[PDB]
């Protein structure tokens, strides 16, 4: 019999249970309307969406990333929220393929729901499967081409892969614009992978086309009462020390006098005591000054005093940046001067950004930190902004870290259903079948991305089909006007790392999801 | 009285730290937030721990630079100022922990810091 | 050739009718206090503030 | 027949006997025993689908909506939310083979299940309970017997691993991780072989840590023959890698000294407060100088520690971790070779740790690092580093690892291996139906219903496959009766033999025997009980 469809009842108020019907059927739906769900936000005509918050707040954010898409809804099907793992993982790994991974495996499902329609055991749709992604991940790794070694082409291919990425998203209206920030921002890492070293500041007001990647650095703290507001050839010094009624960590101490006079005595001493923490830190020899927690009013003045510049409350973030730009070493103590390093600018001063006031660091001496500026119409735009520079920054930084390249467009999603196919044909048996429905998926991908964009998706998918079957490995599709071409020619690459990726998380989490026959679910604390 | 009512959501708990110069504050977004009573500037604000915190227990014996948080997350997680990280966690706890009590420290099951 | 992509989905025509009504009406709601013969509003919150 | 007795006594007085007895349950006799047989068969039958390399999944869902797919019957049963008392004594039984093999947690469901489905029909042509319990038990020993029998040996040393591969192999075919198979099985063995008491004793899993980190491949699963530690250095302009590293252990806070009891220092002078803060200073340099004075190029800390310490190990060349846990500070100590030091003071040159690489490990753009330390000398602690996909695969591949981990230690506490594939279950019941013959006929009944239930896993095995289960079994047994061969299973992959000696399927023999055992006392106890009285 079953666990639930018995004449006693095994659970308790409130469980349930699906078996294979029913919980095959559920998978597949939820997978479905995931993968629908976020598709059409897919390839360069790829639309948006409005996310509506049902709290008390009513966040309101409107995106084309698929991740942050699947993040902020309320999902109540499991095999939805494995989808929504899967984007989300792959989020964190790699910048992009947020969307492609859950099409591609919204698409195998599909084909997997059909298969089991045509009565095939799900064990050998998972074996075939197997193969088909061995196949695939064999020929893609075979397609790429590594640029590495020549630093004109391998810009040439960064600018081209910044480009791509940008191309879906709300930023494909400036895309050269943001294509050259994007690259520029990415090579002043000097080939760390810190991708917090690039602070993205959103300034209300101005055009989207306004947005810049500042020379030096920018600041959102204030500088003191008495300091100056402008030092050239400044001398740095990032601490991260107390300079706020700094008592002795001998949190047991007391001060126990017979005297009023005694206290005022303690106090003066209190204030000696800051007062040579304040020449200790100037005997360094310092135009500058940058305390990562609160400077006090009393410090403050001899900063003032001093004729030195002293920024207060500048965060972890705010200090490693700073350190990354200058060249300067986040101290806390002062009593060798000659074994810490200075960071050094050529000019310090305030700027104006619309309404607000920021510290500019001009003519760093490393420059291994960045500072992006956008400007928008709207908070959304900003948003969006900043999630498509993200995007970008992480696709470059990945091909920074591997120069493997190849081509997208659809151009490796057929190349990959070819091998799959060219391996479906010469085996025996429904694996044969589970490959050719996982080629099916593949194509599909691209059916899609030229169903976005309103094209003949058919014709198009033929016509690349045929020219990958006749040798043609370079074929892609052209959104341009929306006919195939070269790829290579047309400069539409990507990161291999992305799409393997892509690949492998979508077989993985298909093949996780086949796996289920049965569905218990413990009652709610609702 | 401070009565600084810098706070866009309520507080679920606002514990004065040992030391009588700063307060510790955690709003209803499950983020705690650190506010020195002086100057009033809000020296760090804590991620993490999504559901909305509940309980505030600074250290014992002075040392004002580690407490304790817990909320809706079913979490007993560890924090220090000096870094702005969560040093410890703990996931005994499943279900909305309403009051903390630091010994190790006891939430309602005793934690020990030493052991975890 | 002849007859295109059929566009299935009518969701996105609707929530581009929808947006462009909404805007129109805020439009159309602040038109009146346009130029110098425009005139003032007056705005009553929730909690009884009063603002024209 | 339920509700209890309700009489309110002859003379039409009030008869009260047990508090709220108007709304209490009561079972009664044979009813009782059929209930508790139709639910323990309902949990079997649920169970049975997931038995075997074709076994599917199980999507497990709790009461906060977090998913959990699995396989492992142990973990099924246990968030299964079940209500019925025999269904809780099931999840208990599978408990009870989890803690005590690891391996076998679905068998023993399906065997129960089978034994008291029998029983119902054995039951129905009006026999004791009892003496079917005793009949189950006299079957038990016999197919026990013969498992000692019909065992063989595997050499567990250290040299030639081949068998503890295939066993861990074969444990593993059954889960998610059968497509990196054979480097899990490779990891698994390694991992319990570097941490074990070769003495034929204990293998202590503490010394194994599991970790799991989303992000990459099944296939980037290693195993470090070290610690993975969830933290970084203190500083963010330290190096991020230490070779050759003489790791200082200690776990005292790197801030000045403070007594335990209740302490007040008086400061009565301008003098008391220069000589305090001298004495701060101080503490700091000194504490620095000491940990310096040891040669050591990395210290590591359980307390954490405050800013002027962390300049101070900047500035001195001293690469340094806080805020390291316990269990972590216990496991670098054991791999590097080194003490662990409660004070600055009491820190020499012979209890600095050794370990050949300390280093700074990312995880694409996520912001997250952690700590790597191996390479050591004779390093007696290993850490298991999982990559995956997502979350849920990540916690199956731990679970399925765990699995492997206690069938290699169930081997090195006895290396008597029984080939699986439904072998033993068709020798087994082969034997006790030879037992059968010679027994009294009364007894004869429960001995051959044991067998009967015996033979379902190779019937499970057969119709999860797609073959026709009992065709399948029927000539795989008349086999084993022609050829005297005990290890003629059930052909589940279609590898075109039915000899799983050179398909490798390989059971370790405690693991056998316990499910026999541990099903044969449930369906004991499940007989034993003749009233329910639920309120
Ligand atoms: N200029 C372009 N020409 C053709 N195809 C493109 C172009 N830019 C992007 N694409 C395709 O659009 C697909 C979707 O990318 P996108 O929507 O930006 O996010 P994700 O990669 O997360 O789905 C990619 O697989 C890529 O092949
Ligand atoms: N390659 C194989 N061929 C035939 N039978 C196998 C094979 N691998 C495993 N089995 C059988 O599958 C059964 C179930 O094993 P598994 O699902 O891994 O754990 P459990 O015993 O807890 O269900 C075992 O009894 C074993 O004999
Ligand atoms: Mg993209
Ligand atoms: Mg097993």
């Amino acid at each position: 019999a079953s666990l639930s469809l018995a004449p006693v009842n095994i659970f308790k108020a409130g469980a349930d249970e699906e078996r294979a019907e029913t919980a095959r059927l559920t998978s597949f739906i939820g997978a479905i309307a995931i993968g629908d769900l976020v598709k059409s936000t897919l390839g360069p005509k790829g639309m948006d969406k409005i996310l509506l918050s049902s709290g008390r707040d009513a966040s309101l954010m409107v995106t084309n990333d698929g991740a942050t898409i699947l993040k902020n809804i309320g999902v109540d099907n499991p095999a939805a929220k494995v989808l929504v793992d899967m984007s989300r993982v792959q989020d964190d790994e790699v910048g992009d393929g947020t969307t492609s991974v859950t099409v591609l495996a919204a698409e195998l499902l599909r084909e997997a729901e059909s298969l089991i329609a045509k009565k095939i055991h799900p064990q050998t749709i998972i074996a075939g499967w197997r193969e088909a992604t061995k196949a695939a991940r064999e020929a893609l790794l075979s397609s790429a081409v590594d640029h590495g070694s020549d630093e004109v082409k391998f810009r040439q291919d960064l600018m081209n892969i910044a480009g791509t990425t940008l191309s879906s998203k709300l930023l494909t209206h400036h895309k050269d614009h943001f294509t050259k920030l994007a690259v520029e921002a990415v090579l002043r890492l000097k080939g760390s992978g810190n991708l917090e070293a690039i602070h993205i500041i959103k300034k209300l007001g101005g055009s989207l086309a306004d947005s810049y990647l500042d020379e030096g650095f920018l600041l959102d703290k204030k500088i003191g009462v008495n300091q100056p507001k402008r030092i050239e050839n400044a001398k740095i010094l990032i601490a991260n020390t107390g300079m706020d009624t700094d008592k002795i960590k001998i949190f047991g101490s007391r001060v126990r006098v017979d005297s009023t006079a005694k206290v005022a005595e303690i106090e003066h001493a209190e204030k000696e005591k800051m007062k040579e923490k304040v020449e200790r830190i100037l005997k360094h020899g310092i135009n500058c000054f940058i305390n990562r927690q609160l400077i006090y009013n009393y410090p403050e003045q001899l900063f003032g005093a001093a004729g030195v510049m002293a920024i207060e409350h500048a965060d972890f973030a705010g200090v490693e940046r700073l350190a990354l730009v200058t060249g300067g070493e986040i101290a806390s103590t002062f009593d060798h001067p000659e074994l810490v390093k200075l960071g050094s600018c050529k000019l310090i001063e305030e700027v104006m950004i619309g309404e607000d006031k920021l510290i500019h660091f001009s003519g760093v001496a490393l420059g291994e930190a960045c500072t992006i500026v956008l400007r928008g119409a709207t908070q959304q735009i900003l948003d969006e902004a900043e999630r498509s520079l993200h995007d970008a920054l992480c696709v470059l930084a990945q091909t920074v870290k591997d120069s493997r390249t190849v081509y997208g467009g659809g151009c490796s999603e057929m190349l990959m259903a070819h091998a799959v196919t060219q391996l479906a044909n010469r085996t025996p048996g429904k694996e044969a079948v589970a490959m050719e429905s996982y080629a099916k998926a593949l194509r599909m991908l691209p059916t899609i991305i030229a169903d976005n964009a309103g094209y003949d998706s058919a014709d198009l998918v033929a016509q690349l089909r045929a020219a990958h079957s006749e040798g043609n490995t370079t074929a892609g599709l052209d959104m341009r006007e929306g006919t195939i071409g070269d790829m290579a020619i047309l400069g539409i690459t990507e990161s291999f790392q992305v799409k393997r990726q892509v690949l492998l998380s979508a077989a993985e989490a298909a093949e996780v999801i086949l796996r289920v026959d049965n569905i218990i679910k413990a009652a709610p604390r609702k | 009285k401070k009565s600084v009512a810098m706070h866009t959501n309520y507080l679920s708990a606002c514990s004065f730290t040992n030391s009588d110069m700063q307060i510790l504050t955690a709003s209803g977004d499950g983020t705690c937030a650190l506010w020195d009573v002086e100057s009033g500037q809000l020296l760090q604000s804590f991620h993490g721990h999504g559901a909305d915190v509940l309980c505030l227990d600074l250290a014992p014996s002075e040392t004002g630079n580690t407490f304790v948080s817990g909320g809706c997350d079913k979490k007993a997680m560890v924090w220090d100022m000096r870094s702005g990280q969560c040093v410890q966690a703990f996931e005994t706890h499943e279900s909305d922990i309403n009051s903390v009590r630091y010994y190790a420290f006891a939430s309602g099951r005793l934690y020990d810091l030493r052991a975890d | 050739r002849g007859k295109g992509a059929y566009q299935d989905r009518d969701k996105p025509a609707q929530i581009r009718f929808s947006n462009i009504s909404a805007a129109k009406a805020v439009a159309d709601a602040i038109r009146t206090s346009l130029g110098p013969k425009g005139m003032d509003k007056m705005i009553q919150d929730g909690k009884g503030d009063v603002t024209i | 027949a339920s509700m209890g007795t309700l009489a309110f006594d002859e003379y039409g007085r009030p008869f009260l006997i047990i508090k709220d007895q108007d709304r209490k349950s009561r079972l009664m006799g044979l009813e009782a025993l059929k209930s508790h047989i139709m639910a323990a068969k309902a949990v079997a039958n649920t169970m049975r689908t997931s038995l075997g390399p074709n076994g599917l999944d199980k999507m497990m869902v709790d009461k906060d909506g977090d998913v959990t797919v699995t396989n492992d019957g142990a973990t099924i049963l246990s968030m299964m939310d079940v209500d019925h008392q025999i269904a809780k004594l099931m999840v208990e039984l599978s408990k009870s083979q989890d803690d005590e093999i690891g391996d076998g947690t679905t068998g023993v469901v399906v065997l129960a299940g089978a034994l008291l489905e029998e029983a119902e029909q054995l039951l129905d042509r009006g026999i004791h309970p009892i003496r079917i319990a005793d009949g189950y038990e006299q079957a038990a020993r016999v197919a026990i017997e013969h498992l000692d029998k019909i065992s063989d040996s595997v050499l567990v040393d250290i040299k030639d691993t081949e068998p503890l591969i295939q066993t861990a192999k074969t444990t593993l075919g059954s889960k998610v991780v059968n497509s990196c198979h054979r480097q899990m099985a490779e990891i698994a063995v390694n991992a319990v072989l570097t941490v074990a008491d070769m003495e034929r004793r204990d293998v202590d899993f503490e010394l194994i840590k599991v970790e799991g980190k989303v992000g990459g491949r099944l296939e980037d699963t290693k195993l470090i023959k070290g610690v993975i530690v969830d933290k970084d250095f203190s500083h963010p302009q330290m190096p991020k890698k230490v070779e050759d590293a003489k790791i200082a252990i200690l776990t005292c806070p790197f801030e000045p000294p403070k007594p335990k009891t209740k302490h007040k220092l008086d400061v009565t002078s301008v003098e008391d407060y220069k000589a305090l803060q001298k004495y701060e200073k101080e503490k700091f340099e000194e504490m620095i100088q000491q940990i310096k004075e040891t040669g050591a190029n990395l210290a590591i800390c359980q307390w954490g520690f405050d800013d002027e310490a962390n300049h101070l190990l900047l500035q001195n060349n001293l690469p340094a971790v806080r805020w390291v846990g316990g269990p972590e500070i216990e496991l670098i100590a054991i791999a590097t070779g080194g003490r662990i030091v409660p004070r600055f003071s009491e820190l020499t040159a012979e209890k600095l740790g050794f370990a050949g690489l300390v280093q700074e490990i990312s995880f694409g753009t996520t912001k997250d690092k952690m700590l790597v330390i191996e390479q050591c000398k004779n390093s007696r602690a290993v850490t298991i580093f999982i990559r995956g996909g997502n979350k849920m695969i990540i916690e199956e591949a731990k679970r399925s690892l765990h699995d492997a981990l206690c069938v290699i230690r169930n081997l090195i506490r006895d290396n008597r291996v029984v080939y699986g594939g439904g072998a033993a279950e068709i020798s087994c019941a082969l034997a006790v139906s030879q037992e059968a013959d010679k027994c009294p006929t009364l007894e004869q009944y429960a001995m051959r219903a044991f067998a009967d239930a015996l033979e379902v896993i190779p019937m499970a095995l057969s119709e999860n496959s797609g073959m026709n289960p009992i065709q399948t079994m029927t000539e795989v047994r008349a086999r084993q009766v022609k050829e005297m061969n005990p290890a003629l299973g059930i052909d589940c992959l279609h590898k075109g033999t039915n000899d799983m000696k050179q398909q490798h399927v390989i059971e370790t023999l405690i693991g056998k025997k316990q499910q026999i055992s541990l099903a044969t006392q449930m369906v004991r106890m499940i007989l034993k009980i003749d009233d329910i009285r639920k309120p």
